[PDB]
């Protein structure tokens, strides 16, 4: 059967993506200014667990996603969840140079990343990605397109997904043309944005490797959902 | 193995 | 500066001339396969390829304009992505197989010889299949391999260090202009050009993923002690092992 | 002290 996603116009695609946006969640007000391995992991895991529920319901609202089998939907979310949390983080950190806005009540600097072993390197990569998005003046409409591309492109190999990915490309080009960019500027900006996706993948892989290690799993008790999302990646890891 | 994600993705 | 003065056709000619040679493995079909021998053939092959990759990188426009420390950083970050893109390129015309060398053509079943390797072989085969169905051209392949080198370490790098990143971004913009030029020359409509540009750059995220997943197995104690590894390859692996969990 | 990669890149 045919997918509605392809029949959508560029404006209907942008509006369906902007309407699907999950909200910005707050951290627990309980522990303030984390400075230990346990407090830092406690806050971030609690926040990630709550954002995951919103992400699942967001993915169901991404045109083309509902048309996939339940098994393929599980696979894409299992592959992309940390990349999705990370692009979300980098977006909302844009207006905060040198800081990561994990939540409006949880603004962290690189010195806090030092509290957890292996974290500051990822924090530095996240800050540089936020900084790159800031200098490029990334727009909200472009952000929701990039986030949808991360979800559909997460699985390394298919016809339906590649037709939806082409529609999103057309949507990104439609936004840049609507912004007054020339053809050279449109293809240059399309490339710049998509190359940043390689970096978001790299951050996810590096972060995931630390998150599914035994030492990272033992810092604080993890929810059953977070543990299942981690084990989807741990399964491929070396023994 | 019955994943939570399988339940959560159902309407 | 020389990279910025190049026309798209000149960029293509320079990248094509810079191409490293295809090396042979020490594969002997009279000898049976094992975890150690398979790891031995691939490591020895990768090791000899690294030397040609170093000399290829020096010929990538804009690369020698960087500081020595930045050239080292980009090659440390991208080496496995670059070996992988080369492998999937030369494997294109061999469905269901990976042409590691003209004398080393391997199935996914042979990948089961090494623990954790078949999952990577499946991803490499999928990527090769994707390049084949898109009818990836040699001219496009050389642009992508150069983008990998320049892009993969650009964010993991004072105001002097910032000018280096700006120069990398300018050269990357030139390679994009080159890719679009190739597609326009091929008669694609503007919508087809942008869609193909996007499909190729999304494949780069898959190549990053494969390199990260592969690297994690390569710097594990099992793979480090399976066969005696060479010094340059050990240092290239350690550039990654250094950030990994203890 | 400079690594093998730095040495091979430095070479002319
Ligand atoms: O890749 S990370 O830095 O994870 C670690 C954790 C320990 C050591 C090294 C990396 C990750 C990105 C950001 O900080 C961490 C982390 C996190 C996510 C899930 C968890 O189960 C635990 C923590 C982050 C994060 C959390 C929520 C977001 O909205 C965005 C990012
Ligand atoms: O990502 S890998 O599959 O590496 C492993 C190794 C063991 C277990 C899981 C993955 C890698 C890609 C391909 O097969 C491996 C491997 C390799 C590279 C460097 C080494 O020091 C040893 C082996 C591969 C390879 C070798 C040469 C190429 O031109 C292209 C790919």
């Amino acid at each position: 059967k045919n997918s509605l996603a392809l029949s959508l116009t560029a404006d209907q695609m942008v509006s369906a993506l902007l309407d699907a946006e999950p909200p910005i969640l707050y951290s627990e007000y309980d522990p303030t200014r984390p400075f230990s391995e346990a407090s830092m992991m406690g806050l971030l895991t609690n926040l990630a667990d709550r954002e995951l529920v919103h992400m699942i319901n967001w993915a169901k609202r991404v045109p083309g996603f509902v048309d996939l089998t339940l098994h393929d939907q599980v696979h894409l979310l299992e592959c992309a969840w940390l990349e999705i949390l990370m692009i979300g983080l980098v977006w909302r950190s844009m207006e905060h140079p040198g800081k990561l806005l994990f939540a409006p009540n949880l603004l962290l600097d690189r010195n806090q990343g030092k509290c957890v072993e292996g974290m500051v390197e990822i924090f530095d990569m996240l800050l540089a990605t936020s900084s790159r998005f800031r200098m490029m003046n990334l727009q909200g409409e472009e952000f929701v397109c990039l986030k949808s591309i991360i979800l559909l492109n997460s699985g390394v190999y298919k016809d339906h997904i590649h037709r939806v990915l082409d529609k999103i490309t057309d949507t990104l080009i439609h936004l840049m043309a609507k912004a007054g960019l020339t053809l050279q500027q449109q293809h240059q900006r399309l490339a710049q944005l998509l190359l940043i996706l390689s970096h978001i993948r790299h951050m996810s892989n590096k972060g995931m490797e630390h998150l599914y290690s035994m030492k990272c799993k033992n810092v604080v008790p993890l929810s059953d959902l977070l543990l299942e999302m981690l084990d989807a990646h741990r399964l491929h890891a070396p023994t | 193995k019955h994943k939570i994600l399988h339940r959560l993705l159902q309407d």
